[PDB]
């Protein structure tokens, strides 16, 4: 095994949703055989996996909400990273925004603070 | 002198136990399958080049 | 060896009573050249100084004091100059004389002992990556403490 | 056991207090007697402290001083555009250079 | 949770770069750091000790106690070095001859190369070219120290630099102050009246200084070694990615794992000359503070030299007579060379199983391309088929027929179980109703089966063919007439060798080549 | 000097970068390469190489020649990488002997390397704003005359120098110039009359064109030998008769090499008028000070002379076999003890020697003075001799001379300095390391202290920091900081030793 | 083993190893002489070409560079016996295709 | 928090799976190989996402099984520094605040960066944080664990790997920060 990069794309939780939906469709038609601890470790780690992210506010999302929420957070100034957590975490109050972007009471007016509120929350 | 020996001669593939050129190791033999090179990609969703344009001047 | 812990007390009290008369010889300060000619000591009077003190029982020969002045010179401390005997209290020395005087060492200690890198005595097992890496020694942990 | 070489040719012609055997190795850092003399401070040693230091923060400003590349940077930052600083680009006497330096 | 670890990369060994260690690499290669001479322990458990050889961080080299920090066994476990820590250097009786090499061609004092600037231009640009061959740089090599013993002077330090030349068995001596009848030099004329303190206490001084030279012992010449420039290695004719000119003299040194060394031979020798450096380590620490004198201290250290130079080598020539072995012992060269070395004894040619020898009597009733195996022999040498869907029910049979009737099977393998159940034992239409796909049956040799035939001095590539086997009462291999010229047999008496291939690659270039 | 390797390879990476060091240290390592094995042997784009061959070119850090069918073999200079350790040093000198702008003036040299007459003055003249206020600014002159003071005094120096191509074969341009140093205009500074004032950096052609200027560290060597020897003497004897060398090296330094066994003769009659007058003196008296400083065994002077009353040398090899004799001493005394420095000392002098010799003459006990002996052999500081009865070297028929050889122990002294400074910037790399996330963290707050410090700062602002976390690892921050201090105190501090050493290593050499 | 009292087994000496060179059976002469006489994997790190075990190379403290590698013990015994004298073969790993 | 990877393997392919097409066949046999395990520099491995080129398959010598070089790309929890994560609490410790998130379980709370009004516990296990008005020096990490917000600003890779003579510390530990407002737990904010 060999890497060619360690960090290609950043991912929103809604593609691992996703993902793991879809592999959870073909999966359990032919049952573990005991040959390997394979099978063992893959069926934990997409179950536990799939467990934690049901209860982040990624589901009840789509292709184009994402899509969508992009295109009116584009017009921000905001960095890739931010617009990541902003997108995972559902901000509903001020106090976290102030966490999740750099900088926020010198970058961002708190007219533009509760202006991305607004933005958040009419899209998600 | 640190003189690098190479394990290509017929001898010595012998002796470190690895199948010599000669004979039938001239060549490469490949399966067969049925597959399928190149297959389409999963689309990406969050990460395209058009909804972030970066950030510094 | 005669005794070593004995020549202890010796090599310390011959350094200070050089040391008493190269201070009073600098405290004169009349003329450089009559202070360095008073800066000599006498190798009989030392010896009669120190047998005067009277610290042993066993009486301190001269011949003695003779090579215990050697290791106040192999200490680096004094010095010693032979002069022809023209005068002299006794002649100990058929026609010369020998004289001793207080001397400081040459340079400050170097700065090479200043780091802990000049004491160490594994230092030849010392490299980037190892066991004894300077990025985890003890001897530095200890010298960067206090 | 006996030896292949005769312990008479090394010595003990008494044959007894041979050296002990060790059981653990020795630490890694024996303690040492000695320690470092103190160092040399002064109104003269202390200003050439400070100046080493002004060397490595003005040397590092210095356009002779070829940068490295960032490389495979995980994610942009606002707070990485304050670490990064242009500086101006010094020109080399070419008459001095030898032709191929020329780029 | 768990690290990502998987080797099954399946690379090819390509090409062998040897070298040297430095000695502050052995550290980092080794385990644990021997230190203790007593082997075993004194109690009846008979263990060893924690810190000594035979220490089972080294590897193992008995069925009964593992790798001492996991519990895998003697036949996985590759062994682990351990290091000794000497405490007064030594020569290494291999690079000996390089050591004297490299002092000949370099300053003595100032530890550079002596030569004119052009020519080391010469010689590193003749280093430069592609194509060069291990024969070009043993002649430049010779070509190289041939204009270093041809000066005298140095041109870069100007001190003096004389003959360096071989005066015994690991003693290096340095010619610095020769005489002449001419008029005295300077620098020979200090040095002759510098010893006026040796003059005034002693009488046998005075004819002897003559004969005062320069003696390199391994600690001065490890001291100039870590001295040489970087730019002059090269011209020592040493790749400096896989040796330093510091690394021919040792000062640390590698213990071999157990598995090199057997415990039950009692002990190999290596063990026991491994026992004696580590005791004259001791003896040395322990003269170094309670005051011997130089004689007893030089002639240790001539102890512990010649301690390592029989260890590495046990043929010397120059050895001094109060100090030479009793009995004869393997050395690592010893046990290299010879006739029944690593190279000539096990990697050439190995013995192999499956394998049989018989007397050979002629039988023209079977087809050219047969040999009837005799069934004593055929009961013993098995095939292993692995169970698949075309030969179930075929292998079911040979398994219930067991190890004593001729169609059958001596063994039995699980898929990924590597223990193998000796098929005598156990009710064997159990084993027959457990066969998996998968499963490696060891079956006797069946009608069938390609074998090699072997007669045995093998002049021509026909003295080794193969036939296809058929099992036959009488206890002799019997093949047919017609290939009597081939093999060049005679049957008068005369053994030929069988070879049965173990594996279906083997059997298909048997039968097709 | 794989020791010496590590240590250029250190300060390359900290003074000029990473893609820099490694060319320096392949130069360094292999030798006399052309440009196209540079690019190849080391991996590197060629650009890269490009820049790095003239960034080292620039700080006089490599060579260049012209060798057969027009080839240019780049080489670098180890003992000049070496030398970019002594830099405060260097700056403190100059400090010491001048005022601020000689200071300022060999800092901009020893930090760009070559640059001309105008633009270190416009540089030094700009940098010295900062240091004034209100109104006054430095202007050009002052700072001119004080570098053709220092040009005067060989401090600094021009570079070699450009051939005239109109009177040098004119036609093709060569590959490389061929630069050659010319003795005459050395330190003829080019006359300048453009005057001017420096900027204070508020943010809103050349007459001596090619003539470059160099620090000339060969005078700084000569400066700082004549501050040993002078010292050593102000520890010896007396400060007066450390004047009287002291003076006796001033009349020494134009008039003789750096590297001669022997100097000028001076004549006494014109030590005495070359004294400064503070001194209340005589003839006479010097006189017997110069007489009785030629009574030394030690003998830092020689007479050598008879004609015109008192003639008097000073010595050079021999005063610096002394301080190498006193640094190769000193470090014994601080390792082992005074009773092992005793043993070397005896060993010394006595130039062989035995084993029951040194326990006769030492006072020193058995199972203590072999066992000092022994620690002293296992450290290349005291060889063994083996005179021999027979030829077959036997240890058990020969005696063994002790002898202290003062070359081979100072070159491995020097060989253990190198790798104790290379340890010692390992240490401080290390911990800034494993530090630089607090680092930069305070950094930060720093500069939020910094900005807007001058107009409306707040006292709140000011709790906000102690308020914030930083606050627990400013134990830390004060931790790390004594740290760095010390150990760079003590890479200043090993130099003395080095230079000490180098000195004497390069003057018992002849070059031949 | 060496005899028959020993239960011992053939040789494949130097001249049967040429006659099959001559046919060319690649892999019956690999069989042959490492199969069916001494097997053995061992671990080679591919940076510093030392050996080591079960994916881990002790020189270098990592796990990315190991590699699978089958060899007759003969061999092994060799490097090992080559390592003691300080004689160090460092065997770089090229690849497959 | 989860990024693309893009890797090269060999896929050893065993005989009786060539009756089914070769691409389903490398994406089970790296699911068997890569999941729920720490690979050493980027992180740990939740499945395949797609393969990405798929070369030739060789059959190496000695072995019957067809490999092949696969260059495939794999969602990985790679957590960049700084950066607010939510997951419930597994227990408390005299070293810190032991932070389960989900799947995955070594996200240690130093003490040092717990909030500043109280860092300390009266020899009891579960840490407590003090306000002056309300729930004075009674607030307490429960060991129910509910969700709590941190802030991670460090990571560790060791190679938990048998040092010493063969033939369990955590391979990916990561530590976060807790001290800026707004973070804890939900319930606070
Ligand atoms: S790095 Fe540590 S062990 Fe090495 S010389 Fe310095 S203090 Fe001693
Ligand atoms: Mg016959
Ligand atoms: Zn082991
Ligand atoms: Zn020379
Ligand atoms: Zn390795």
């Amino acid at each position: 095994m060999e890497v060619k990069d360690a960090n290609s794309a950043l991912l929103s939780n809604y593609e691992v949703f996703q993902l793991l939906t879809d592999l959870k469709e073909q999966r359990k038609e032919s049952g573990k055989n005991k040959h390997s601890s394979g099978q063992q470790n893959l069926n934990t780690i997409t179950y536990e996996t799939l467990k934690y992210i049901s209860k982040t506010p990624c589901r009840h999302q789509s292709p184009e909400i994402v899509r969508e929420f992009l295109t009116a957070l584009k017009s921000h100034k905001l960095t890739k990273a931010e617009k990541l957590q902003l997108l995972n975490h559902r901000p509903v109050t001020a106090v976290e925004i102030q966490l999740m972007v750099e900088e926020s009471e010198e970058r961002l007016t708190e007219e533009q603070i509760e202006a991305l509120l607004h933005t958040v929350t009419s899209i998600l | 002198f640190g003189q690098k020996d190479s394990v290509c001669g017929v001898s010595e593939c012998i002796i470190m136990g690895i199948p010599m050129n000669i004979g039938t190791g001239l060549f490469k033999l490949l399966h067969k399958a049925d597959r399928d090179p190149n297959p389409p990609k999963r689309p990406l969703i969050f990460d395209t080049n058009e909804f972030h344009i970066p950030l510094v001047t | 060896d005669f005794e070593s812990e004995f020549v202890e007390v010796l090599n310390q009290q011959c350094f200070k009573f050089l040391q008493s008369k190269a201070e009073t010889a600098r405290e004169s300060k009349q003329n450089p050249m009559i202070q360095r000619n008073s800066s000599f000591a006498s190798s009989h009077e030392v010896w009669k100084y120190i047998c005067e003190l009277g610290i042993s029982k066993v009486e301190l020969s001269m011949e003695d004091i003779e090579t215990i002045l050697n290791t106040l010179i192999y200490d680096g401390k004094v010095e010693m100059t032979i002069i022809a005997a023209k005068e002299g209290t006794v002649g100990s020395v058929d026609g010369h004389m020998k004289l001793y005087r207080a001397v400081n060492p040459i340079i400050p200690p170097t700065g090479l002992v200043r780091a802990p890198c000049g004491l160490c005595p594994v230092f030849d097992d010392c490299h980037e990556g190892g066991e004894i890496s300077p990025s985890n020694c003890i001897y530095m942990t200890e010298w960067l403490e206090f | 056991a006996a030896y292949t070489f005769n312990i008479e040719a090394v010595g003990f012609s008494k044959g007894e207090k041979l050296p002990d055997v060790v059981l653990k190795p020795p630490p890694l850092f024996p303690d040492t007697d000695y320690k470092p003399v103190p160092l040399k401070t002064g109104e003269g040693e202390e200003y050439m402290l400070a100046l080493k230091q002004e060397l490595r923060e003005t040397m590092k400003r210095m356009p002779y001083f070829i940068e490295t590349p960032e490389e495979r940077q995980d994610i942009e930052r606002y707070s990485k555009r304050y670490m990064k600083v242009y500086k101006e680009e010094w020109i080399p006497d070419w008459r001095r250079l030898p032709r191929e330096m020329m780029p | 949770k768990e690290q990502f670890r998987e080797t099954d990369v399946a690379k090819k060994i390509s090409h062998i770069c040897f070298g040297m260690k430095s000695p502050e690499e052995m550290r980092q290669q080794a385990h644990i750091q021997v230190v203790s001479k007593n082997l075993y322990s004194q109690d009846n458990q008979h263990a060893p000790l924690l810190y000594g050889v035979l220490d089972h961080r080294m590897g193992t080299s008995e069925k009964d106690r593992p790798c001492e920090t996991c519990g895998k066994n003697l036949a996985d476990c590759l062994g682990h070095y351990g290091y000794i820590d000497l405490e007064l250097p030594c020569f290494h009786v291999g690079y000996f001859r390089a050591v004297i090499g490299i002092l000949q061609m370099i300053c003595k004092t100032c530890c550079h190369i002596m030569l004119s600037q052009e020519e080391k231009k010469q010689f590193l640009d003749y280093l430069k070219r592609p194509g060069l061959t291990y024969l070009q740089k043993r002649g430049l090599k010779k070509k190289i120290s041939d204009k270093c013993r041809k000066k005298n002077i140095c041109h870069h330090c100007g001190a003096f630099n004389g003959t360096v030349k071989k005066c015994g068995l690991l003693k290096i001596i340095h010619e610095k102050y020769k005489t002449n009848k001419k008029v005295v030099d300077p620098i020979v004329s200090n040095f002759l009246q510098s010893f006026e303190t040796a003059i005034e206490h002693n009488k046998e001084v005075e004819p002897l200084l003559g004969r005062a030279q320069e003696n390199l012992n391994p600690l001065v010449v490890l001291n100039l070694f870590k001295r040489i420039p970087a730019e002059d290695v090269p011209l020592l004719l040493m790749n400096p990615e896989a040796g330093k000119p510091s690394d021919l003299i040792l000062t640390r040194l590698l213990v071999p794992p157990l598995c090199i060394r057997p415990s039950v031979v009692n002990e190999d020798d290596l063990t026991m000359k491994l026992t004696e450096i580590i005791f004259l380590n001791d003896v040395i620490k322990k003269h170094r503070i309670s005051g011997a004198k130089t004689q007893m201290i030089m002639e240790d250290w001539d102890f512990l030299q010649l301690q390592c130079a029989l260890y590495i080598n046990s043929e010397l020539s120059g050895i001094p007579l109060n100090m030479a072995p009793k009995k004869w012992t393997r050395g690592f060269v010893q046990r290299l060379k010879g006739k029944q070395g690593r190279f000539r004894g096990n990697l050439s040619g190995k013995r192999v199983d499956f394998s049989g020898r018989t007397v050979i009597s002629p039988d023209p009733n079977l087809r050219i391309d047969e040999v009837a195996v005799p069934v004593h022999v055929a009961k013993i040498l098995t095939f292993p088929e692995k169970v698949n869907k075309a030969n179930i029910n075929f292998l079911r049979k040979l398994v219930q027929n067991g190890p004593e009737v001729h169609p059958g099977a001596n063994f039995i393998q699980q898929r990924h179980t590597q223990m193998k159940r000796f098929l005598k034992y156990g009710n064997r239409e159990k084993m027959a109703q457990e066969l998996k796909y998968g499963d490696i049956v060891e079956r006797h040799l069946i009608d069938g089966d390609v074998v090699l035939f072997n007669r045995q001095p093998s002049l021509h590539k026909l003295s080794i063919m193969a036939h296809l086997a058929r099992v036959k009462p009488h206890r002799t291999f019997r093949f047919n007439e017609c290939v009597c010229t081939p093999y060049n047999a005679d049957f008068d008496g005369d053994e030929m060798n069988l070879h049965l291939p173990q594996t279906e690659e083997a059997k298909a270039e048997a039968l097709v080549l | 000097t794989q020791a010496e390797i590590k240590l250029c390879s250190l300060l390359l990476q900290e003074h000029f970068g990473e893609i820099v060091e490694k060319i320096g240290v392949h130069l360094i390592r292999t030798g006399s390469q052309p440009l196209r094995v540079i690019a190849h042997d080391t991996g590197t784009s060629l650009d890269q190489v490009k820049k790095a061959l003239c960034v080292l070119v620039q700080h006089n850090l490599v060579s260049y020649q012209v060798h057969k069918r027009g080839v240019v073999e780049y080489e670098a200079q180890c003992s000049r990488v070496l030398r970019m350790l002594r830099y405060p040093r260097y700056i403190y000198t100059t400090k010491t002997l001048y005022s601020d702008t000689g200071e300022l003036i060999v800092e901009e040299l020893l930090l760009n390397g070559k640059l001309t007459m105008s633009a270190v003055v416009k540089k030094v003249a700009d940098r010295l704003t900062e240091t004034m206020e209100d109104g006054k600014t430095m202007d050009y002159a002052e700072v001119s005359n004080t570098f053709v003071r220092l040009a005067d005094t060989h401090f600094v120096q021009r570079c070699p120098s450009v051939p005239t191509t109109e009177n040098s074969d004119p036609g093709p341009p060569p590959p490389a110039p061929t630069l050659v140093i010319n003795e005459k205009d050395m330190y003829l500074v080019p006359k300048l009359s453009l005057i001017g004032k420096g900027k204070r950096r508020r943010s809103s052609p050349i007459p001596d064109d090619g003539i470059y200027w160099q620090a000339n560290l060969d005078r700084f060597h000569q400066h700082f030998r004549d501050q040993a020897i002078v010292s050593a003497v102000a520890n010896r004897m007396d400060q007066t008769s450390s004047e009287i060398v002291r003076t006796m090296l001033r009349m020494s330094e134009i008039t003789t090499s750096s590297s001669a066994p022997f100097t000028q003769p001076l004549s006494s009659n014109e030590i005495f008028r070359s004294l400064p007058v503070g001194y209340n003196i005589s003839k006479q008296v010097l006189d017997q000070y110069l007489t009785l400083l030629a009574d030394d065994p030690l003998e830092f002077v020689g007479k050598s002379g008879d004609s015109g009353g008192g003639m008097y040398v000073i010595n050079l090899h021999k005063a610096l076999a002394s301080l190498a004799t006193a640094t190769l001493e000193s470090v014994v005394q601080e390792r082992f003890g005074s009773r092992c420095a005793r043993i070397f000392r005896l060993v010394l002098q006595k130039k062989h020697i035995e084993q029951k010799q040194v326990e006769d003459f030492a006072m020193i006990p058995a199972k203590e003075a072999k066992d000092m002996l022994y620690k002293m052999l296992s450290e290349n500081f005291m060889s063994l001799q083996e005179i021999p009865k027979t030829p077959d070297h036997a240890p058990s028929r020969t005696f063994y001379l002790y002898t202290v050889n003062i070359l081979s122990a100072a070159r491995m002294l020097l060989h253990r300095c190198y790798k104790s400074i290379a340890n010692l910037i390992e240490r401080r790399q290390f911990e800034t390391k494993e530090n630089k996330r607090l680092l930069e963290k305070s950094q930060r707050v720093e500069a939020i202290i910094a900005s807007m410090q001058a107009t409306g700062a707040e006292e709140a602002q000011l709790q906000e920091i102690e308020e914030m976390i930083t606050a627990p690892e400013r134990q830390q921050l004060e931790t790390l900081k004594r740290n760095v201090n010390k150990l760079d105190a003590s890479e200043i501090q090993v130099d003395e030793t080095i230079f000490l050493l180098e000195s004497y290593i390069e003057c018992t050499m002849k070059r031949q | 083993t060496e005899g028959r009292s020993r239960d011992g087994g053939l040789r494949l000496g130097e001249m049967e190893r040429d006659c099959l060179i001559g046919y060319g059976a690649s892999m019956l002469l690999l069989e042959r002489l490492m199969i069916s006489s001494d097997a053995f994997e061992v671990d080679v790190c591919g940076q510093c070409g030392l050996l080591g075990y079960s994916g881990w190379c002790h020189y270098c403290k990592s796990s990315c560079h190991v590699s699978s590698l089958r060899i007759p013990y003969a061999c092994k015994l060799l490097f090992q016996e080559l390592q003691s004298m300080n004689i160090i073969p460092r065997l770089k790993l090229s690849k497959y295709n | 928090m989860f990024v693309l990877v893009e890797m090269v393997d060999t896929v050893r392919i065993p005989p009786w799976q060539f009756e089914r097409k070769l691409n389903d066949s490398i994406a089970e046999e790296l699911n068997k190989k890569l999941a729920n395990k720490v690979v050493y520099n980027v992180g740990l491995c939740i499945c395949l996402f797609d393969i990405t080129k798929l070369e030739d398959a060789y059959v190496f010598p000695g072995d019957g099984a067809s490999h092949t070089k696969v260059h495939f790309r794999c969602v990985v929890f790679h957590p960049f520094l700084d950066e607010i994560l939510i997951g419930k609490i597994k227990g408390c410790s005299p070293e810190g605040v032991h932070v389960s998130l989900g799947f995955f379980d070594d996200i240690l709370i130093p003490p040092e960066s717990l909030q500043q009004p109280a860092k300390f516990d009266e020899a009891e296990q579960v840490w407590v944080w003090e306000y002056e008005t309300e729930e004075g020096a009674h607030d307490l990490y429960m060991d129910t664990g509910e969700e709590i917000r941190f802030r991670v600003v460090d990571e560790s890779f060791v190679d938990t790997s048998p040092t010493g003579p063969s033939s369990k510390e955590a391979p990916y530990t990561l530590v976060g920060s807790i001290s800026e407002p707004g973070l804890g737990l939900l319930s606070w904010w």
